[PDB]
Formats: C-alpha cells, structure tokens, sequence
C-alpha cells in the first residue's frame, strides 16, 4: 500500500508523486512478481524505483531500493557485523527460498540499543545524490551529442572497478558486498 | 452526616478504555477516555 | 457487552453516511431533526434520514459547481443552498423541485445564512466582498453591501435586523440592514482579535453570542449586545487547524449552548465546553479536512462533514 | 373566460323572473348555457310580516340542469368546491485511531 523506503529515498519534497506499478517487477531476491513503485526523489534526482518485494524487504528491516538497512542507512553486512548475528540461512535457491515464504506465510531489528558502531560509521545528513541521474555513457565514450541537455550526468565514473558490479542478492544477504 | 468520606469514587469501571493496540474506536468517549496515552519505557526500536 | 448508556435512537453510536462523490462541504440537521442536508463539493444535496435506516430517501441536483454551504429554513420543508457556481437556490425538501434560483453574485457564493425569526430571508456573502440581503418573495436582492475583501462567512442575527460578515480582511464586521437602505453603508461593529481570515460564524441559542473560527487556528467568542465592555471578545478557543486547503470550516452550538464544534483541517472533530473553554470531545475518524459540524436540534448527537466524501453521524458519551 | 376558474366552484344563479338557482359548475358554453350539478331552486315567497325573509325560501331540489343564457342575469359564488432514493448508504463504523 505504500513502499518501505528509505527516507533518503524519498528525497526533500514532502509530496511525493508516485507510480505504482501493481506485478511490476520480480523481486530481485525472491524473483517474486510484486508491486514496483517509481518516483522522482527530487528535482536534481532521477527515477528510482522500488527493487524487491514488500516482505522481503522488511524482513531485513531494508529499504525497497536501495537495500541499506532502514535505520541507519548502511549495507546489510556492516549492519549484521555490527549486529553480531549469525551468517543467512536464509535459502539462496529460489524453490528453497519460496518454500520458506509460504511457509512462513501461512502461520529482531526493532528491539537492539542503538549501535554506537553503526551510528559511528553512519552518514549524518541523507545521501541524496544517490538519487541522481546515471553518468552519460555517450559522455564517457566521448560521443554524446545531447549537450548539457541529457538527462544523464554529464561526468565519467569515477568508481572502484571492483565495485560497480555489486549484485542484488549479496547486497541483500551479506556475503562478499564490495562497498 | 459529614462525618467522613473519601476520594476512592468516580474511579475504576466509569474510566473506559481501548486495549493499547486496537486502531478502531467503537464509541464516542471523552479525550481523557479515549486518548490519555498507554504507559511505559519508551522500548527500542 | 460494553452496555455504555445509549443515547440515541441511531442503530449505532458512530454512523459513517457514504454515497457522495465529492468533498462534503455544509451540512445541516432538520429543525425538526429527522433529517439531513448534506451538500458536497459534486455540486449534489443528500437529504438522509437521522433514524432507522440512515436512508438517503433523495439526492437533489441542480446546482453546476460545489454546493458550499446548506441551512434548512425554519420550517424545515424548504432548504437554501448555496455554491461555487455564483447561483443560491431554495428548494422544497419533500418534493425534489427547486423552488426560487437567484444567481445575482458575480463570484463563488461562500456563505449564507437564513433568518430564523421573521420572514423567509436569507444572508449570503460571496467572493465579490459584497454580502446581500435577500427576501424569499420579491426577485430582486432586499440589500447588498460592499465590503472590499472577499466575503467568507455571513449570518443573520436572531433578532433579524442585523448582519454579520467575516472575511480575509482580517476584521469581522456587523452591519445594520434597516440603517442602511443605501448602496455604500459604512459598517456597525468591527470585531477584531483574529489574525486573519474568518471562515465560519454561528448565532448562539439565545443570540448574544456569536462564533468564529478562523485560519487563526483560533475559534473566537464575540457578545453581539450592544451594551458590551469596549472589548467585545469573550472566549478563545486552541485545538482545532487551518492548513493550505484554506477549506470552509465552520462553527456550531450545541442546541443548549454547552457545548462548541469547530471543523478542523486535521481531520478531527473537535468539540469544546463553552464554560471551561477545554477540549471535551477529539474524535478521530476522517480522513480529509472536517468542513462543518452539526449538533443534533434535541438530543446531544453531532454529525461531522469531511473533505473525504463521508459524513459520521453519532452521539455523545460523559 | 374567467370562469374556467369557476368550473367545479359550487354557485348561485338569478333569473329574469328573479328565481335562484344553486348548484355546482360542470361546463359552460360560449351562449352562457351552464351545467349545474346538485342544483335546488329557491324560489323568493313574498314575506308576510313577522317572519325572517331567510327562512322560508320555497326549495324545490331540480337535480343536473343546464341553464340557457338568454335569461340567465347574474351569477355569484356561494362557497368552495365540495369535497426517489439516492446513491447513499449508512453502514456502522468504527472512528479509526492513529496511535
Ligand atoms: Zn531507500
Ligand atoms: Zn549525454
């Protein structure tokens, strides 16, 4: 009825309008049909939309798009490093992982002190320029002709290539996510 | 007649309330009925 | 179960009246308190029923744009509406006809309010800052008085000579209807004390009170006698809100004088004691704006008229 | 005509020879000829002193007659004529509560 979204993720407008786009997507994690929302963060922000179901996001108390946790706003390891919990058992196959979901449909963040460790590592004010635009992959290779008017960042990568190859599932579960 | 009397009336079962959960209010009591807040340690969250 | 003293004879003691389809923005109980006028931003008037099944028994249309603002007329089979589309319109209540369509206002006829003691004449003030007079059986307007600011919210005294107007000038004014029989009258009384703009006004049970609420966020108690202190101000009232929608929202006595309902923009109904001047009743359940709020003409029900195209019709326990 | 407004108004009729006619009005042609259901006759008597000229006008009851203008004088009124539900619901609701 209303995505689980970061704040970050919903940019500085009170009013937001956005779409929702009922079995609009898989889930990334559950490859799940579910509803997608799509909206505008901002005036400088692009159009982020929701990436993975509605449970599977608030099982691990995450942000449907961007997949930090919703407390504090950092990735689902340095949250469960911090949270000293357990490796997911969750199942990575996909009959394993629907099976545990209707199970657990047919019949642990909220209650912790606040982590100094998690509040030391955490960014103070939002991350808002998460909500822009992509860079301009003509810009890059040289051959953009749109001018100052693309709707792309107008700038190259500037990345770890390590990084920018981060997947959905680790992000989601914890296991070997770069950032 | 004024002899003694007390303070322990106008308590207990007139003051109505609503379980701390239900979201619904079934009937259209005072502010200090329906409203006047659960109680407790904040809790974490 | 629960067995919390009863008081009406409404089926239940929180009844929601679904059927509109647009913002409801007056609404009115019957004289004679069997029935309701309800008029909606869908330019229509529900007449429902108070008791035993909540029917709406008829739905008049005829009015082109949001029909703002309803009284009944003092016998109850006739009602006055008024609305966006510059056009009040008396209507015979059983029947479903309209009776008498005057459309002389140039822009959105706000408010109006029809004489409870005399002849069939009715107050309405509208967006042209010029609030009019009019008697039921000539077709031109009785009076017409020019303020400069748009008129929000008008009412007729109870006496009957008298007329009250407020609006965005930050001034409430009374003014004198037989003293003016010309076409720049100066005004009577200035109420001041809001800090801006007045949207609702109400003729207390015995007329020496009369209420305001403003986007002041404050409801304001007025005496109307006219040998009062220099400071006419009574009462203030805190709880209630006025947001950005900038809606009509209202005043109401209870039918005793006990009590006072304000429609807020926070959803809530909210309903003082005059005497203690504190919160009684904060009840929840709407999800728009609460335009105007009605006590029921006997018992102590209240109905509330919301932004959201419903109207809860219940009673009151203490 | 006027007493179009006159049809089912019960009235009295004068003739030449000054007797009354009472009954109520059916139809009526342009020759002045009336229909006059449940007429009486009352016919003036001379009044012989010591007695009330209203209290013994000779009625005879005629019954439906129709009435020719040609001495048909004067006509009055003698009394009276003789005898979407809505789109709306209202369903029982809980006020909801945020907490
Ligand atoms: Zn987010
Ligand atoms: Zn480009």
């Amino acid at each position: 009825d209303m995505p689980i979204v970061c704040e970050t993720c919903l940019g500085p407008n009170p009013f937001v309008r956005m779409q929702r786009i009922e079995f609009g997507g898989t889930c990334h994690i559950s490859g799940r049909p579910y509803t997608v929302f799509r909206w505008r963060p901002g005036n400088d922000a692009r159009y982020k939309k929701t990436v993975i179901c509605q449970e599977v996001a608030k099982a691990k108390n995450v942000c449907q798009v961007c997949l930090l946790d919703l407390e504090y706003g950092l990735p689902v390891q340095v949250r469960d490093a911090a949270m000293g919990v357990k490796p997911d058992e969750e199942p990575q196959s996909e009959v394993g992982k629907e099976y545990k979901l209707q199970m657990e449909a047919d019949a642990s963040y909220a209650a912790g002190r606040p982590n100094e460790m998690l509040q030391k590592l955490q960014r103070s004010q939002p991350y808002y320029k998460r909500n822009q635009a992509r860079v301009c992959s003509f810009f890059a290779k040289g051959q953009c002709t749109r001018g100052a008017e693309c709707p792309y960042r107008h700038e190259l990568p500037t990345a770890d290539p390590a990084l920018a190859n981060q997947s959905y599932k680790d992000r989601y579960y914890g296991t070997n996510d770069p950032v | 007649l004024v002899l003694r009397g007390n303070e322990a009336k106008s308590l207990g079962e007139v003051r109505k309330l609503q379980d701390a959960g239900a979201r619904k209010v079934m009937y259209n009591l005072p502010v200090e009925d329906m409203h006047a807040p659960v109680l407790g340690p904040a809790h974490p969250y | 179960k629960e067995g919390i003293t009863r008081t009406s004879n409404l089926s239940a003691p929180i009844i929601q009246l679904s059927g509109h389809a647009g913002e409801v923005f007056s609404m009115r109980f019957s004289p004679d308190g069997q029935c309701i006028a309800s008029g909606s931003f869908d330019k229509t008037i529900f007449l429902w029923r108070t008791y035993d099944e909540n029917e709406n028994y008829n739905v008049i249309a005829g009015h082109r744009n949001a029909v703002l603002e309803v009284h009944w007329f003092t016998d109850g089979e006739a009602l006055l509406s008024c609305s966006a589309d510059k056009t009040a319109r008396c209507w015979d209540a059983e029947t479903g006809a309209p009776i008498k369509k005057m459309g002389e206002h140039t822009a959105v006829v706000n408010s109006c309010c029809p004489l409870r003691r005399g002849a069939k004449v009715f107050v309405t003030g509208a967006d042209d800052s010029t609030v009019k007079v009019w008697d039921m059986r000539v077709k031109k307007s009785v009076h017409t008085l020019r303020s400069e600011f748009p008129v929000c919210a008008v009412a007729f005294a109870d006496a009957g000579d008298q007329v009250y107007s407020g609006g965005v000038d930050n001034a409430i004014k009374v003014w004198d209807l037989r003293r003016g029989g010309g076409a720049d009258v100066e005004p009577s009384m200035l109420l001041k004390g809001h800090s801006d703009s007045v949207t609702g006004l109400r003729v207390s049970p015995d007329g020496g009170h009369l209420l305001s609420n403003a986007m002041d966020n404050t409801l304001r108690e007025w005496d109307v006698r006219p040998y009062a202190p220099p400071n006419r101000c009574t009462k203030v009232f805190t709880g209630h809100m006025h947001n950005f929608e900038k809606n009509l929202l209202r005043c109401d006595y209870a039918a005793d004088g006990s009590k006072v309902a304000c429609g807020s923009a926070d959803r809530m109904v909210y309903i003082w004691d005059t005497s203690t001047r504190k919160l009684l009743y904060k009840l929840p359940g709407h999800s728009g704006s609460v335009n105007e709020v009605v006590f029921h003409s006997k018992e102590p029900i209240v109905a509330s008229a919301s932004s959201d195209k419903t109207i809860f019709l219940g009673e009151l326990t203490q | 005509s006027k007493l179009l407004q006159y049809i089912n108004f019960r009235m009295r009729v004068t003739l030449v020879d000054s007797r009354q006619i009472v009954g109520r009005f059916m139809a009526f042609d342009r020759h002045m000829n009336l229909v006059l259901g449940d007429s009486e006759e009352f016919r003036r008597l001379p009044p012989k002193k010591g007695k009330s000229e209203e209290e013994r006008e000779e009625r005879r009851v005629l019954g439906l007659v129709l009435l020719r203008g040609e001495e048909i004088v004067s006509l009055t009124i003698e009394g009276p004529p003789p005898n979407p539900g809505g789109p709306g619901i209202g369903r029982a609701v809980g006020r909801g509560m945020p907490a």
